[PDB]
C-alpha cells in the first residue's frame, strides 16, 4: 500500500433489504499510551468499604467496543426498525482498523 | 387533475348498472294494446365484490431526524376510534389525509 495511499474508504450507512438491515458505521479514533507501556496491579488499597474492595490489573491496551444501539442506527434508522417490525437479532458483523 | 382530488382518468372505471327485471302482474284475459302498469313487487340483494390493485411508490429518503407519522391516541377514551360504538354503529372521527412523510424540492 504505502504511505500516500489510503487503506480504507468511509462507510456508514444503512441498506434495509426485505428482511435485512446492514447498517454500517464509522468513527474516528485517538489512541494515547497508557499507564507509560506500563502493567500496573490496582485494588483498594487506598481505604474502601467492605463492599467496595476490588483487586485487577490496568494494561497498556486499549479497546474498541461498539456495544450501544446507538453506534449501528441513526434516530431514523431506529424509527424504522421500531414502527415496522415485531423483532430483530444480529446475524453477522465485520469490523476494519 | 380532478379539483376535488383524485386520478383523472380519460378511461375511468365504467360504470355498472343493475335493475330488477319486470315481472308482471296478472294481465286481463281479454288483449288490450296498452302498456302494462301492475307489477308484482319485488326487490333484490346479493354481494357485491371490488378487488383494486395498488402501485406503491417506497420513500428513499435520507433525512436524519423521524418524520410526523399518523397515529392514533393511545390515551383512555370511552370509544375506539374508527370502531364501532356500543348501539353498533361505526363512525369515522376526522379526514386522514395522505402528505406525512416528506420530500425536497
Amino acid at each position: 500500500d504505502g504511505v500516500g495511499n489510503s487503506s480504507g474508504n468511509w462507510h456508514c450507512d444503512s441498506t434495509w433489504m426485505g428482511d435485512r438491515v446492514i447498517t454500517t458505521s464509522t468513527r474516528t479514533w485517538a489512541l494515547p499510551t497508557y499507564n507509560n507501556h506500563l502493567y500496573k496491579q490496582i485494588s483498594s488499597q487506598s481505604g474502601a468499604s467492605n463492599d467496595n474492595h476490588y483487586f485487577g490489573y490496568s494494561t497498556p491496551w486499549g479497546y474498541f467496543d461498539f456495544n450501544r444501539f446507538h453506534c449501528h442506527f441513526s434516530p431514523r434508522d431506529w424509527q424504522r426498525l421500531i414502527n415496522n417490525n415485531w423483532g430483530f437479532r444480529p446475524k453477522r458483523l465485520n469490523f476494519k482498523l | 387533475s380532478p379539483l376535488m382530488g383524485g386520478f383523472g382518468l380519460k378511461h375511468p372505471p365504467p360504470q355498472i348498472l343493475i335493475k330488477n327485471t319486470p315481472v308482471p302482474a296478472n294481465p286481463s284475459t281479454t288483449f288490450s294494446a296498452a302498456k302494462f302498469a301492475s307489477f308484482i313487487t319485488q326487490y333484490s340483494t346479493g354481494q357485491v365484490s371490488v378487488e383494486i390493485e395498488w402501485e406503491l411508490q417506497k420513500e428513499n429518503s435520507k433525512r436524519w431526524n423521524p418524520e410526523i407519522q399518523y397515529t392514533s391516541n393511545y390515551n383512555k377514551s370511552v370509544n375506539v376510534d374508527f370502531t364501532v360504538d356500543t348501539n353498533g354503529v361505526y363512525s369515522e372521527p376526522r379526514p386522514i389525509g395522505t402528505r406525512y412523510l416528506t420530500r425536497n424540492l
